[PDB]
């Protein structure tokens, strides 16, 4: 039975057109989720001193 | 450029069509992803949630 | 107006029959007055451990030294008397005697042979002598690059396993191997459903199975105290193996990836495919203009001497691969065609060069089965590996089914992002480092 | 009348008056370079001498006197079969190339 | 022991490149242009260099700042000068080279011809760039005019134009970056020449008849130094004209008055090396058309090495060629007066037929009149 | 391509006198002349035909281009 690293040098890793592929689409992804477990991260660092956090009381 | 007009050179274009089709795939998703190009990734799921 | 077709269904066809103790008399019956009796018999180093390692050649060396039937001057003068030439032959997987003679000697053929493998003497003070030769021999052997670098080749690809011993063996083992050990391996090794008799020319199979039964019959497959040897699939590693002894005046390097076994039906394909790599030796006429793409270099660069392309089959792994000898300043350039051939094979094969190696193979199968003594080979050989000796037919239809796609997928899966085994004798230093070769192997274009 | 027209092209063309013949004006592709080592040494050094004098007065900003110019029948065109057998093997060779 | 010429690496390297360098002895003065060519770059350098440690790139003291180097720095205005009228004699030479490599065949170097492509658009650029450094009137609309050309490029257009404008118009933005990509640019022009001079090394030097010199060579250092030395001494005789007989003669005199943003000069026009290019660019109505065929100008050149179909390389040999070649050359200079006059009546039916007439010569007429000639030599 | 290896020549001798032992300026005007009118005479037949037109397209143009900037008297006839 193939594992899940076989499965992935097969359909993807053998032929590096399909490698880039993966490393394309992957960074696509990634810069997306990266991004938006930082932001998380450091809001939640610094909840209630951001603007972003404190933007509502001010406005309208 | 005649020279290159024959059976065995359109057999070669054959075999290196799909990877040069592949390549385009790379330079396309490449483009769309270093100029954040919204016009195509607006219609990417997930990544929508950007912008 | 015979056609290749007609003239394949019109071959003699091979006749198999089995002696109740298990030995498989197969002949060829030809119009020709000399025949070709010979017994093939599954022993070979891969088959014996370390202690024992080299004890198949030593037996046959002295397997024609005597009998207790006939003392040693007795069995040499006999098949000289009656003209016949009898040779013996030892792989890693196969061991074989055969005595090419007159057919009208066929029985005397058949009764030395029996005795010779069954009743050998195994005497001691011959022991001794062919002790002697064996370790004068092993020091001729080394003057012999190529069978070092091939040695080496099969010490580092299947490092761990019984396949990298040498056949020859140790020379340890040859000064320390004793007339009991010997015993011990025609006792274990030597069995009648291991054996194939074989013969071609003018034999009648009849007469052959009953000469056997007459003098083969004796010899039995049973094992004393049910010690049964097991066969082992060897592990095939990514290694290298470099001699470096820049006073030797070129530089040997065999290159090889593991391949299919004996009865792996992608041999064709990957024999179709060596064959359009080719083979070049600076005694070559066609230089330049040869089809190959890496004769053509080498010619024209004068990068290799002599440059030729493997396929070494054993019975679950094999060494397919090339092996080029060069100048100090060339091994780089030439590792690099050979290296773009076969990557060129895997991606971007064409239909043409697919034909020319097509019908290479085809030829060449039917070349080297001509003569009563490679036909008895392929006989006994095709026996002990594939069950059956494929008939010409079979091999031209096989080959015909192969396609510019079959050649591109099996040398994608052979050759293509796949550890090669490498083995350098010699000015080797400008020999590629083991991450380049790799990295050869795949092409970032694909 | 076609042969007024040439001749007038070869008077037109000074390699006459440098001495040289038309195919040593000949540019040096690959072909041309193979069919240079194909000469006869006779008419390689003739052909070597030719340019260097040529190269020589051309150095100077001079031309050969005007009874050592090169005629236009006497021009002999050394080098037109050697390129055309070369020209004929490597158009044979890509035709097998080809298919 | 050795020589220590050959033996040093950096010595051995300048020894191989221009000491005993195999040469052609028959290189006539047109190949002294190359050489004019460095010594125009080297001379551009350090006159800039001197330059820039006076300049202020703020838009409040740039013009103030070229006129504290003109008045008082101490032989300023030398320098100054000696940049502004060693930009053109830059371009004259670099036209004249070009027109050699064109007229003598040497495009069979096809790296070295593709390098020297390179240093022609990255020199353009540099001059462009350069003029605005003044920051006059002429300055400032010129370049709002050409970088408004690349408007025209479909979809991406107007964001890749306000990027090298750093905004929405030329502005101090637009000085700054010019002045630190003018700075570097020519850096960058001198490590290319490298490139190029090791290419042409590899296949040597052409000569003026076209055909293989490798039986006529001479040491390069003995005589081609001392013909270069005589082409710089000209060169030097006729670019001292300029600087100090005649400073203002190549240039117009509206970059005097300091830029204005809301007034346009009398008239717009590029310095004289652009005009030619200026001409063409007019001369199709369609924005884009126009940006294209001013990019079609110097990139023809790349395609000139295919477009050559004579057996013979030089058009020494060639009649028909030579005025073929003269008539592009006319062509040329009709174009340079056509960017030079208005856009009116009697000048835009003549430039529009001037660059038809300059494509066509390159592309057509010049590969079928050296078919014809290789039938009439009986090829 | 170094200086010895260059190309095959056989069988040419060339005689080169030393500079200090000739003279610089060898019949530079007397000879000189000559030579001068005798390329000039070539060269003039191609080099010039074609920047004579751009004279001709020179003066035409820029008397076209005064005649039109000249007031037509029918316009304001009338
Ligand atoms: C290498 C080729 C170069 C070319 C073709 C070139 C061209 C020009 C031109 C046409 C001008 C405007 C002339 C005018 O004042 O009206 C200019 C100005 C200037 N250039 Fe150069 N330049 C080159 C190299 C350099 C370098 C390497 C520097 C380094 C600092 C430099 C520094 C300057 C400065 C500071 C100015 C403005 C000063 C002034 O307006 O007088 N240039 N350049
Ligand atoms: C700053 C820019 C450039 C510099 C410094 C330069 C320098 C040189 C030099 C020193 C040579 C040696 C031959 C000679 O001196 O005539 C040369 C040769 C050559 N250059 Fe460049 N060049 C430049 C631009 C160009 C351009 C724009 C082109 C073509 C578009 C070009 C194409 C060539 C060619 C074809 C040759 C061959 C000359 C021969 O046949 O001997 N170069 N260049």
């Amino acid at each position: 039975a193939p594992t899940l690293t076989a499965r992935l040098y097969s359909l993807l890793f053998r032929r590096t057109s399909t490698f880039a592929l993966t490393i394309a689409v992957g960074a696509l992804f990634f810069e997306r989720a990266f991004d938006q477990g930082a932001d998380a991260i450091y809001e939640h660092i610094n909840q209630g001193k951001l603007w972003k956090h404190i933007k509502h009381k001010y406005e309208n | 450029l005649s020279r290159f007009l024959g059976p065995r050179y359109r057999e070669l274009a054959r075999n290196w069509i799909p990877t040069a089709s592949m390549w385009g795939a790379v330079g396309a998703v490449g483009l769309v992803w270093a100029t954040d190009w919204r016009l195509i990734l607006d219609w990417v799921p997930y990544i929508n949630g950007k912008f | 107006t015979a056609t290749y077709a007609q003239a394949l269904q019109s071959v003699p066809e091979t006749q198999v029959s089995q002696l109740d103790n298990g030995l498989r008399v197969a002949s060829e019956q030809s119009s020709q007055p000399t025949c070709t009796v010979g017994v093939w018999i599954d022993a070979g180093s891969r088959y014996e451990n370390e202690k024992n390692n080299g004890a198949g050649y030593f037996v046959e060396h002295l397997a024609f030294k005597g009998t207790k039937n006939r003392p040693g001057s007795a069995l040499e003068k006999e098949v000289e008397s009656m003209g016949a030439h009898l040779n013996a032959y030892s792989t890693r997987e196969h061991t074989a005697y055969y005595i090419k003679a007159l057919s009208k000697d066929l029985p005397k053929a058949v009764e030395l042979l029996a005795d010779i493998v069954q009743n050998c003497s195994l005497e001691d003070s011959q022991i001794e002598k062919e002790r002697d030769v064996i370790l004068q021999e092993l020091q001729e052997n080394d003057s012999s690059m190529r069978d070092v670098v091939f040695d080496y080749l099969h010490a580092t690809a299947f490092q761990g396993t019984p396949l990298a011993q040498s056949v020859e063996g140790p020379s340890e083992n040859v000064r320390k191997l004793s007339r009991a050990d010997l015993t011990e391996y025609v006792s274990q090794h030597y069995k009648a459903p291991r054996m194939v008799l074989a013969a071609a020319g003018g034999v009648e199979h009849r007469q052959l199975l009953d000469l056997a039964q007459k003098h083969f019959s004796s010899l039995s497959g049973t094992y004393v105290e049910d010690a049964v040897p097991a066969f082992t699939p060897c592990r095939f590693t990514g290694s290298e193996i470099r001699h470096r002894d820049d006073a030797l005046p070129l530089a040997h390097v065999a290159i090889a990836v593991e391949g299919p076994g004996w009865a792996n039906p992608d041999n064709v394909p990957l024999q179709v495919a060596n064959a359009i790599i080719g083979h070049y030796d600076s005694t070559y006429g066609g230089g330049t203009h040869m089809s190959s793409t890496l004769a053509s270099v080498a010619a024209t660069r004068k990068l290799c001497q002599s440059f030729q392309t493997f396929n070494i089959c054993y019975a679950e792994t094999g060494l397919l691969g090339a092996h080029f000898v060069c100048d100090n300043m060339s091994i780089d350039d030439m590792m690099f065609f050979l290296q773009g051939q076969w990557m060129r094979l895997c991606t971007s094969a064409t239909e043409s060069e697919v034909v020319r190696g097509k019908n290479i193979l085809r030829n060449a199968l039917v070349s080297h089965l001509d003569g009563t003594t490679p036909v008895c080979e392929d006989i006994g050989r095709s026996l002990l590996t594939y069950g059956r000796r494929i008939p010409l037919a079979e091999w031209e239809s096989r080959i015909a089914e192969v396609d510019a796609s079959v050649v591109r997928e099996v040398c994608s899966k052979y050759f293509y992002d796949q550890c090669p085994a490498v083995a350098g004798l010699g000015p080797i230093e400008q020999l590629p480092d083991y991450n380049r070769i790799r990295s050869g192997m795949f092409w970032l274009r694909f | 009348w076609l042969e007024g027209i040439r001749k007038w092209y070869y008077n037109a063309a000074g390699f006459n008056k440098l001495g040289l013949m038309r195919d040593d004006t000949i540019y040096e592709d690959d072909d041309v370079k193979e069919a240079i080592r194909r000469l006869p040494e006779n008419l390689y050094n003739d052909r070597v001498f030719r340019i260097k004098r040529a190269l020589d007065l051309t150095m100077r900003q001079q031309i050969l006197p005007k009874e050592q110019w090169t005629k236009y029948e006497e021009d002999k065109f050394y080098l037109e079969p050697y390129l055309k057998e070369v020209i004929r093997e490597r158009k044979e060779r890509e035709e097998w190339a080809k298919k | 022991m050795t020589n220590i010429r050959k033996s040093h690496p950096l010595m051995k390297i300048i020894n191989n490149a221009f000491i005993d360098l195999p040469a052609p002895s028959n290189i006539s003065s047109w190949w002294n242009f190359g050489s004019l060519l460095g010594i125009c770059l080297i001379l551009q350098i350090l006159t800039g260099l001197f330059l820039a440690m006076h300049y202020t790139s703020d838009t409040t003291t740039a013009f103030s700042s070229v006129t504290h180097i003109c008045r008082d720095v101490n032989y300023g205005w030398v320098i100054r000068y000696l940049h502004a009228n060693g930009a053109s004699m830059f371009f004259i030479c670099l036209f004249i080279h070009v027109g050699r490599g064109l007229y003598y065949g040497s495009y069979m170097f096809l790296e070295t011809w593709n390098i020297g492509v390179v240093l022609l658009f990255t020199v353009m650029a540099t001059a462009f760039m350069g003029y605005v450094l003044p920051w006059g009137q002429m300055s400032f609309w010129g370049a709002t005019v050409i970088t408004n050309l690349l408007s025209a490029i479909p979809y991406i257009g107007t964001d890749l134009v306000e990027w090298i404008w750093g905004g929405f118009s030329v502005d101090k933005a637009t000085l700054t970056r010019f002045f630190a990509f003018h700075f570097i640019l020519p850096f960058i022009i001198t490590a290319l020449a490298a490139v190029h001079l090791l290419f042409l090394h590899e296949t040597g030097s052409n000569n003026p008849t076209g055909i293989s010199s490798d039986m006529d060579k001479i040491p390069f250092h003995p005589y081609y130094t001392i013909k270069d030395i005589l082409g710089a001494l000209f060169m030097m005789l006729i670019l001292l004209i300029l600087v100090l007989f005649s400073p203002d003669l190549l240039g117009d005199p509206d970059n005097y008055t300091p830029a204005n943003p809301l007034n346009t000069p009398p008239h717009i026009k590029p310095e004289w090396y652009f005009l030619f290019a200026y001409a063409i660019l007019r001369s199709i109505p369609n924005k884009l058309g126009g940006v294209l065929a001013l990019v079609a100008s110097i990139l023809i050149l790349i395609l000139m090495p295919m477009l050559h179909t004579s057996k013979q390389r030089s058009m020494m040999f060639r009649p028909l060629s030579q005025c073929l070649f003269w008539m592009l050359v006319a062509d040329l200079i009709t174009l340079t007066w056509i960017g030079g006059q208005p856009v009116e009546h009697p000048f835009i039916i003549i430039g529009q037929l001037a660059s038809i007439l300059y494509f066509l010569i390159i592309l057509v007429l010049m590969p079928i009149t050296s078919i014809i000639e290789n039938n009439l030599l009986k090829w | 391509r170094e200086f010895g290896h260059l190309t095959r020549m056989r069988h040419v001798i060339t005689y080169s006198l030393s500079p200090f032992e000739q003279r610089a300026f060898p019949h530079y005007f007397t000879k000189g002349i000559p030579n001068v009118l005798r390329r000039t005479r070539a060269c003039i037949l191609r080099v010039a035909p074609p920047f004579v037109v751009f004279y001709l397209v020179y003066t035409w143009g820029t008397q076209e281009f005064e005649k039109s900037k000249r007031k037509n008297p029918a316009a304001y006839e009338n």
